[PDB]
């Protein structure tokens, strides 16, 4: 039931076709803003804000309550990336840079201190464990036909 | 005063912290009124098509059709060969291939050399 | 081998002399009987092959493909029975005739003792598919899709005929048995390089390779359900079978030659699996998943190790069944919604629970959940690639993860959540559709009990 | 003939019968959950016999019963290992599952699909038994993937909720990240050792290289929710309380630790991988306890406790003490499962309220749950002679009496402090203060199912550590001598954590308010890790998947190169050739030109 | 959620919403009841100080400045009611919400059970068929020319009339169908 003129077209250059395209997508001329006219084939599709669907009002009676969309309203180009099951742009109490730096700082500090602890281990005031028969030679690997160097363990 | 909240791409500005909302003008009020008028007209059309008893089919959504058509079928006819498009396409379509070819070629050359000199210790390797 | 071919030929007069309201019943019954007849070929030997005559032979690489090709026809008939209801008897008979001819061409293609006969049938399969796509197609782009599908194939395959006739002029025979026993090394020469390219690119285009995969989304989206089933299940495996058959002559040139293809496939599986994440279409998503799986099969064939070949065979069979099931599910949704877009009809688990169970099983078997044969082929190919190079695993790892993601994505967008309020024409699922899904899924879970039956001649 | 094999296979076999009867008429009645519960209880009491046979003799066995496909030299068969780990873990898991189903009969009383819930629980139990009893790597991978799929299904139990589906997909994503390392390990072992069988792998690997152990460690980190891949375990609390109590607390999440225990002969022969495991466990337990000590949801707090315990388990593994880590698994199962029973009882009694800000006086308002939660918190902290004490005290002693990292030891001690901290936080904010729930009081416990299910795990969490420690054979050298101050380090740290956290919580009654600091914000938002890592990569992936892979290359350039260029060239050539005005003057001038060219060129 | 939204929010609506958010977040901060009561009364008193202020520019200066303070101390993990859009049981029972028209697809053997329910449903269907035909004309005559300006519907004005577009508001499945 959709006609030919109801489909997206090429980039608008003149104010009259800009207004006609704004009418096509059911928005105001002042609210209409196409993507910058480069090579990528955006054509004549509005550039809605990159805000997610999660931060849309959860109390409004949408026609699609789960997706938080209305029937006739224009659809964001990246809707399927913002579907409340995926990346969201809701503001956080802490600023993005602070979380990054704080998170980055914590991770870096942990890595460095583990390296330092590797450099400086902990042990006991004891010598190595002593094992009876040539340092358990026969039952660790075997090879009985070699007669390795005998070891006698110190009695103290 | 309190530390300022700095917005980002993935953490947008809060609704109540926008400097634009406090700057109210009759033009802005008229804009909001006509926006809600368009929204209410669309809502009225959808509910008129929705409530009717006679209708027994999916209601067709021109916005969804436009979204899908623009995403799929309107890309190439609006393509223009541009330095940005050319460089991004060449990079993202050639660079990974040559990178992986170099990596695998170097790995296999090292393995072949190690097997030629024989210092590889391939004992118990019987399945390939 | 004629005990299978002659009944398939007799399917045509039986269909055309059938009563106007008994074509579907007659066709399904006799197709199932022919499938049962095809089961005899599965009992292979560890020796050379099942050489029936000078014209046709059987192999444990050919036998599973033949069985799958025979089994696919009743499913295609049952799937096509729905949307051809308002259609005249003559055109329904023509549709069934085209399906029967496609099966006959595939059956003769898979046995094909001689390479020129194999090429002739391999390209004969093209006409019925093209006509099915361009005639009983809904959208206006079916003509462009048919043109793409025809011309990609022919551009790939025209050098193959020249290479084959040249090879017969030099060697003296195109017979598979003679070629295998008399194989001689190919010197690393420019002429030999171009001969290798001509021998390989024809089968590479039909897999299809990541560079040459464009025709496939068009052909799959625009074809009817039977066309999509036959394209995803059998027609894609023709390239893999051809490569496994023709690669013997190619060595030792394949090692140097294989790198451009190995890199293209290892990056293209990631690219297509990632494309699946952002898709607004069920059919396109299934098509791209098929492209990823066949890229992995290309990698397996190019590595050319025993484990590679067994994994490739198992993955081909498993992918055929799984993709046919997925297309059938998408078509069941489309026949109710008439939109063929995921985001429109939602929350179908609440309305159709058993169909949601079928969706879950299909998505799990596409996800390669053990001990399904999908993961058997997956793991064999991954191990062979790791032995080929310890770095490949990283790419493979990404692929697996990405695969799971979009699979469950397709399971979550359409089945979970809240049902669209406006759609009210979602009627209860029919017995025919549930039987279709059951007949798709039961062979996979039966085959996982006997994996050796689909592991190829190198088992 | 030697009933060990017959019994140890009969338990697993009879665990499957209700799945067979799921198509029968009993599945359509209200007696199905009781049927499943009775089947589980009989399986437990039947599996108690091989445990007794092991305790008496130390009898060990391998049962390779069905021969699967054999590829060349390699042979794949249905093989079950019934070692000490299997015959010890099976009764504990069956007992916990019995208690969980008894609790769930009451907690899911109003759920329309309760038979399907019970079926889902039994399927998970069967798959985990497959995972535990696996003798080869393929069967272990089968169980590995089955438990993950059942967790995905159970987390998104309420499929109308967007966040449940998101959490299930999160769990799948992280488990696949671990699956990468699992598959790497399988590939390396098959290629180098020529087998997936456990016996062959141990025999041919005297000095195991880095790569297979790194793959195993990656898989263990993925499935045990270590610091790199932790958030899915806290996010998994979206599912029903029985699901969180059975899978994500005591049975499923120990899969990675159990896997690392299975390969302990190869773990002990490598020193770098041991260090990585130790450091990963220490950082995980610290970070998870730090996040726990400041949460408001009780389920989140207890899940972070579980993650910290898993970190402590991998700390035990890293110091070459696998059997003690197994003992920790067995004890933690008991007391943490009972902890979730108490939490779910509170949540159900407060009309599906999970925030601790809306729960006040419950010490007297609901006494049995009170004493059960008190005993569970005491066992978690490590009270001498309690179930926790047998394992955790030995953990602390072995970590202290070993040549380890100083930083890892410090982080483990701080993690113990924070464990005490969130334990007393739970008790104080749920049990001591004045009531804060809505005025309509619906508090009730007089139900036999809940009381019996809780008291069974209470008896377990009281006596199991003692009986099991004194019944199992000795398997390691003890730290029989130790400095007095260093013997009491665990107790002094626990009491210090108790007293300091109690003092810090007691200041909330003061009529003074101040804004939070940066440390509190960092700890409350989970180190900001779930924010950034769940917004920066995914977007950067998804955008690319549409911009570069889909539109730039596939829709434009790949289309520009082969088809569009051919179309344009053929169109131009056809236009040029066919555009002749029909003037024979031009035609015959061209004829003269070609005639003279042929006369000049071809002779 | 039920009422239609307005074209904008007035200053008093904004201050009331800010008061609501701040009081909820202070209750989240103050776990105990006495502490919360004391601090809430202190906050209410502070809030009432600027109540009789008449300067609009000053009025704009007030609250917005407070909003920044609210954002700084907004308790990053506030209390949310279980069924609220952030609660732990926000959409637990949406999977049990089956549409009414599905009953039109039941097998006759299923409709043999519950016959009185289906008879009442038939009466409802008759009422809907008549009322919708009346409502189309009523809304066509009452709607302002050029399209509606606010998405609010008028009530019924005659005797036998029913509220316009009522079928899908009256026939909601339930809050807790199972
Ligand atoms: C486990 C042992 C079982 C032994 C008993 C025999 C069981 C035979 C089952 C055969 C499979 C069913 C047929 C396939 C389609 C479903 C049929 C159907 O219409 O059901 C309607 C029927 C009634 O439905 P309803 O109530 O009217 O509808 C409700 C709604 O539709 C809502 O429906 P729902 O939500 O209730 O969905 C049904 C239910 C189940 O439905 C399904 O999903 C069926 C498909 C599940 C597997 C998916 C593919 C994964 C690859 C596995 C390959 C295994 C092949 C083994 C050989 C198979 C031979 C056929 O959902 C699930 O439980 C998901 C299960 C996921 C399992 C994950 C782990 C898989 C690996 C486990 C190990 C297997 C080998 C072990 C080897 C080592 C130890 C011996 O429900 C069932 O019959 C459920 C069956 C019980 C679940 C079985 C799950 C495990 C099956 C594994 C394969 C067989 C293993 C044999 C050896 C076991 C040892
Ligand atoms: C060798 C001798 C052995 C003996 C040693 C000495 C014995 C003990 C001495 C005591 C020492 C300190 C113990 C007190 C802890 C502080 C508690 C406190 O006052 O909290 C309130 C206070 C703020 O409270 P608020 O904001 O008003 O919250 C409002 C309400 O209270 C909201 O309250 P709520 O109702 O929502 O929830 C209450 C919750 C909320 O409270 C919190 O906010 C918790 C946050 C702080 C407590 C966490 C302490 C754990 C420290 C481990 C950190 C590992 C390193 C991390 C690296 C980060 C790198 C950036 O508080 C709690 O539940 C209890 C907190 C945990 C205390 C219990 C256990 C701690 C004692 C064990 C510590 C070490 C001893 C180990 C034992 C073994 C012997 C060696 O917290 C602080 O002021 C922080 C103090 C220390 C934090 C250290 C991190 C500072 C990092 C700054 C940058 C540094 C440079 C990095 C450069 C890196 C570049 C690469
Ligand atoms: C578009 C989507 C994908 C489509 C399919 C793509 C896959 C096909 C690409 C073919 C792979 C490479 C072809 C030839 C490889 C030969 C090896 C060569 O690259 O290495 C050097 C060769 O050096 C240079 O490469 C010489 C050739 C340079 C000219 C080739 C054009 C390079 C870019 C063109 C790519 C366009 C392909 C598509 C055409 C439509 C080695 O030096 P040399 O020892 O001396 O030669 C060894 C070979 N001998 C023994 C027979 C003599
Ligand atoms: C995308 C596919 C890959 C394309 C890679 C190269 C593309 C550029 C080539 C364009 C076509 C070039 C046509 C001329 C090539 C000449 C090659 C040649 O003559 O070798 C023939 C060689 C030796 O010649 P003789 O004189 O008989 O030997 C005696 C002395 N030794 O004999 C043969 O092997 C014959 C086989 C035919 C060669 C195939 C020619 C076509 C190019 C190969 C196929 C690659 C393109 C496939 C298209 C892909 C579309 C899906
Ligand atoms: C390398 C792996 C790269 C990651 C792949 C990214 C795939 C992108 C597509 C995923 C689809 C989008 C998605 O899942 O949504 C994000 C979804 C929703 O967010 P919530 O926090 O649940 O919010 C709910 C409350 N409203 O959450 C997620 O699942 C995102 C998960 C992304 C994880 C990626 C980062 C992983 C990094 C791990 C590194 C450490 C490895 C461990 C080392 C161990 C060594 C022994
Ligand atoms: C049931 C009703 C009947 C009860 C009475 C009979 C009880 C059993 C008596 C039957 C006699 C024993 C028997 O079955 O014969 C062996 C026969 C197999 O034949 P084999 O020669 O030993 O090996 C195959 C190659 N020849 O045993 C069986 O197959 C039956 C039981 C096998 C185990 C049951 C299957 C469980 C696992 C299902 C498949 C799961 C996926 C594959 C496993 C992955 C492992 C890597
Ligand atoms: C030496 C010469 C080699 C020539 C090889 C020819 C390859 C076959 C393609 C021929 C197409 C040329 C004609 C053409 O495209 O016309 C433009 C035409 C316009 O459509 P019309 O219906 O004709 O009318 C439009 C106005 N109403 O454009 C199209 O529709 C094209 C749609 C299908 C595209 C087919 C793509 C085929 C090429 C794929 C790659 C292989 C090409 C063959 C050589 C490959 C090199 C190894």
């Amino acid at each position: 039931h959709v006609t030919k003129d109801m489909f997206p077209g090429p980039y608008p250059k003149t104010p009259e076709e800009r207004a006609a395209a704004a009418k096509k997508y059911n928005m105001r001329v002042e609210d209409y803003e196409p993507y910058p006219d480069d090579g990528m084939g955006y054509g004549d599709y509005p550039k809605l804000p990159d805000r997610s669907q999660q931060e849309r009002d959860p109390w409004y009676d949408w026609d699609h309550p789960d997706l938080r969309l209305n029937w006739g309203e224009p659809i964001h180009w990246d809707l399927d990336m913002y579907i409340r099951n995926r990346v969201d742009t809701s503001p956080t109490p802490v600023s993005w840079n602070t979380m990054c730096k704080h998170l980055f700082g914590f991770v870096a500090f942990m890595l460095f201190m583990f390296w330092v602890g590797e450099i400086y281990p902990s042990y006991q005031p004891v010598g190595p464990k002593q094992y009876p028969y040539n340092d358990l030679y026969l039952e660790r690997g075997g090879d009985p036909t070699k007669e390795p160097e005998p070891v006698v363990h110190y009695e103290i | 005063s309190f530390p300022k909240y700095k917005p980002s791409r993935l953490a947008t500005l809060p609704a109540t912290l926008d400097p634009a909302e406090y700057d109210i003008s009759p033009e802005t009020r008229k804009a909001q009124a006509e926006r809600l008028a368009i929204r209410s007209r669309l809502k009225r059309e959808y509910l008129l098509q929705y409530n009717d008893p006679n209708r027994l089919g999916v209601i067709e959504d021109p916005a969804l059709i436009r979204w899908t058509y623009a995403r799929s079928a309107n890309i190439y006819p609006n393509f223009r060969p541009t330095p940005k498009t050319s460089l991004l396409g060449a990079l993202f379509g050639i660079g990974p291939l040559f990178f992986w070819y170099y990596v695998f070629k170097t790995d296999r050359d090292k393995k072949e050399k190690l097997i030629q000199e024989g210092k590889l210790d391939q004992t118990f390797n019987i399945s390939y | 081998m004629l005990k299978i071919i002659i009944p398939t030929t007799m399917l045509l007069p039986m269909t055309w002399m059938s009563k106007h309201n008994m074509i579907w019943i007659n066709a399904t019954v006799h197709s199932l009987l022919i499938s049962l007849i095809s089961l005899s070929l599965l009992n292979q030997l560890g020796e050379n092959s099942l050489n029936f005559s000078l014209t046709f032979f059987s192999d444990s690489l050919s036998a599973p493909l033949l069985v799958l090709t025979t089994w696919l026809l009743p499913l295609m008939l049952m799937a096509s029975q729905s949307h051809l209801s308002k259609e005249t008897t003559t055109r329904k008979k023509l549709y069934i005739t085209m399906l029967i001819l496609l099966q006959l061409f595939l059956i003769m293609t898979f046995t094909a003792t001689e390479l020129i006969l194999f090429y002739i049938l391999f390209e004969a399969t093209l006409v019925p598919t093209l006509i099915i796509i361009t005639r009983w197609g809904n959208q206006t782009e079916r003509l462009n899709a048919g043109l793409y599908f025809l011309f990609y194939t022919l551009a790939g395959s025209l050098p193959l005929l020249v290479a084959l006739v040249y090879i017969q002029n030099t060697t003296g025979s195109l017979n598979f048995l003679i070629i295998h026993y008399w194989s001689h090394p190919l010197s690393n020469s420019w002429s030999n390089i171009f001969m290798w390219l001509a021998c390989i690119m024809a089968f590479m285009v039909k897999m299809p390779l990541y560079g040459l995969h464009l025709w496939l989304p068009k052909a799959h989206v625009e074809a009817p359900i039977a066309g999509s089933m036959v394209l995803a299940a059998v027609l894609l495996k023709l390239g893999g079978y051809g490569m496994m058959r023709i690669t013997t002559i190619l060595n030792p040139l394949t090692n140097y030659m294989a790198y451009p293809f190995l890199m293209l496939s290892m990056w293209g599986m990631i690219m297509t699996s990632s494309i699946c994440l952002r898709q607004t279409d069920l059919k396109s998503l299934i098509a791209y998943s098929s492209v990823s799986h066949m890229a992995l099969v290309i990698v397996a064939i190019m590595i050319q190790t025993p484990w590679s070949f067994m994994g490739a065979t198992a993955l081909m069979i498993a992918h055929g069944l799984t993709s046919s099931m997925l297309f059938c599910l998408a078509n069941t949704n489309y026949e109710r919604v008439h939109s063929r877009t995921m985001i429109l009809a939602r929350g179908l688990q609440t309305l159709l629970p058993l169909m949601a169970t079928w969706w879950l099983v299909a998505s799990l078997t596409n996800l390669a959940l053990p001990p399904s044969i999908n993961l058997i082929g997956e793991l064999f190919i991954i191990t062979a690639s790791f032995s080929w190079s310890n770095i490949t695993i990283i790419l493979m790892g990404m692929n697996m993860m990405i695969t799971a993601l979009y699979s469950l994505y397709m399971l979550i967008t359409t089945q979970r959540g809240k049902y669209t309020h406006h759609i009210n024409n979602i009627k209860p699922s029919f017995t025919r559709e549930n039987a279709l899904m059951a007949l798709h899924i039961l062979p996979l879970l039966l085959l996982t009990l006997n994996p050796k039956m689909i592991l190829g001649p190198l088992y | 003939m030697n009933p060990f094999a017959s019994l140890t296979l009969t338990t697993l076999t009879i665990l499957t019968i209700p799945i067979m009867m799921s198509n029968s008429n009993i599945y359509k009645t209200n007696l199905y959950p009781n049927y499943v519960k009775t089947t589980v209880s009989y399986a437990f009491t039947l599996s108690l016999v091989p445990l007794l046979m092991f305790m008496h003799t130390g009898q060990e066995m391998i049962i390779s019963n069905w021969h699967w496909m054999t590829l060349q030299t390699v042979e794949l068969s249905l093989s079950f290992k019934m070692d000490y780990f299997s015959v010890m873990f099976i009764p504990v898991a069956l007992f916990v599952t019995w208690s969980i189903m008894e609790f769930s009969m009451w907690y899911m009383h109003s759920d329309p699909f309760i038979n399907r819930f019970f079926k889902y629980l039994l399927l998970f139990l069967i798959t985990m038994m497959i995972l535990v009893t696996a003798n080869n790597l393929f069967q272990l991978f089968i169980g590995w993937e089955g438990v993950g799929i059942m967790s995905f299904l159970l987390i998104g139990w309420w499929h109308g909720r967007t966040d449940a589906n998101t959490a299930a997909l999160q769990a799948i994503l992280y488990n696949r990240i671990g699956d990468i390392g699992f598959v790497l390990s399988m590939a390396w072992f098959l290629t180098h050792s020529n087998a997936w069988d456990l016996q062959q792998i141990f025999m041919l690997n005297n000095e195991c290289p880095n790569m297979p152990l790194i793959g195993l460690l990656l898989a263990a980190a993925g499935k045990s929710a270590q610091f790199g891949l932790h958030p899915w375990l806290p996010s998994a609390m979206e599912g029903p309380t029985p699901v969180s109590a059975l899978l994500h607390s005591s049975t499923m999440v120990v899969a990675g630790v159990f896997l690392l225990i299975r390969f302990y002969p190869l773990m002990e022969t490598n020193k770098l991988v041991q260090t990585m495991t130790l450091c990963l466990g220490a950082i995980t337990t610290l970070f998870t306890a730090l996040c726990a000590i400041t949460q408001n949801d009780i389920k989140k707090i207890v899940a972070f406790s579980t993650s910290s315990q898993l970190g402590l388990m991998m700390v035990t593994i890293g110091i070459n003490q696998p059997h003690l880590a197994f003992l920790h698994i067995c004890m933690h199962a008991f007391f943490k499962a009972m902890l979730f029973m108490c939490s779910g009882s509170i949540i159900h009694s407060l009309n599906d309220e999970q925030d601790i800000r809306k729960m006040g006086g419950l010490y007297k308002a609901m006494p049995f749950t009170t004493t059960a939660l008190i005993i569970g918190s005491l066992a978690l902290t490590g009270m001498p002679y309690l179930t926790g004490f047998y394992s955790k005290d030995l953990i602390i002693e072995a970590v202290n009496m070993s040549y380890t990292n100083a930083w890892a030891l410090l982080m483990t001690l701080i993690a113990t402090s924070l464990t005490a901290a969130y334990s007393t936080r739970i008790i104080f904010f749920a049990f001591l203060g004045k009531p804060r729930f809505p005025p309509l009081v619906l508090i009730n416990e007089n139900n036999p199912l809940l009381i019996n299910s809780i008291k069974r795990l209470l008896i377990g969490s009281i006596f199991a550590g003692f009986i099991i420690s004194n019944n199992i054979p000795p398997m390691t050298v003890p730290n029989t001598t130790m400095p007095l101050y260093m013997k009491m380090t665990a107790l002094i740290v626990t009491i210090m954590g108790f007293m300091l956290a109690l003092e810090l919580n007691n200041t909330t009654y003061y009529l003074k308010f101040k804004y939070p600091s940066q440390t509190y914000k960092f700890s409350n938002m989970l180190g900001y890790y779930p924010s950034i890592m769940h917004r920066l990569p995914t977007y950067h992936n998804l955008s690319m998947s549409q911009k570069s892979a889909s539109s730039l290359l596939d829709l434009i350039w790949l289309e520009t190169i082969l088809p569009k260029t051919t179309s344009f060239i053929q169109m131009k050539m056809s236009i040029m050739v066919s555009n002749q005005k029909g003037l024979i003057k031009l035609y015959f001038l061209s004829f003269l030109i070609t005639i003279m060219i042929s006369m000049t060129l071809f002779n | 959620a039920f009422s239609a939204p307005a074209a904008y929010l007035t200053h008093q609506q904004k201050v009331l919403r800010l008061y609501k958010r701040a009081l909820r977040h202070l209750e989240s901060w103050c776990v105990h009841r006495d502490k919360y009561r004391y601090f809430a009364c202190l906050m209410r008193a502070r809030f009432d100080e600027h109540k009789n202020e008449k300067d609009m520019v000053k009025a704009t200066q007030l609250l917005r400045q407070a909003e920044e303070e609210f954002w700084y101390g907004q308790h990053p993990q506030p209390y949310i009611f279980p069924e609220s859009p952030g609660g732990t049981s926000y959409e637990r029972y949406e999977c049990y919400k089956v549409p009414e028209w599905c009953l039109d697809d039941w097998h006759p053997s299923e409709k043999a059970m519950y016959p009185d329910y289906f008879a009442k449903r038939e009466q409802w269907k008759r009422l809907r068929r008549e009322s919708w035909e009346r409502e189309v004309k009523q809304l066509q005559e009452e709607t302002p020319p050029g399209g509606p300006r606010t998405e609010a519907l008028p009530p019924a004005r005659k005797e036998g009339d029913l509220p316009p577009l009522w079928w899908h508001i009256v026939t909601r499945p339930r809050e807790r169908p199972m």
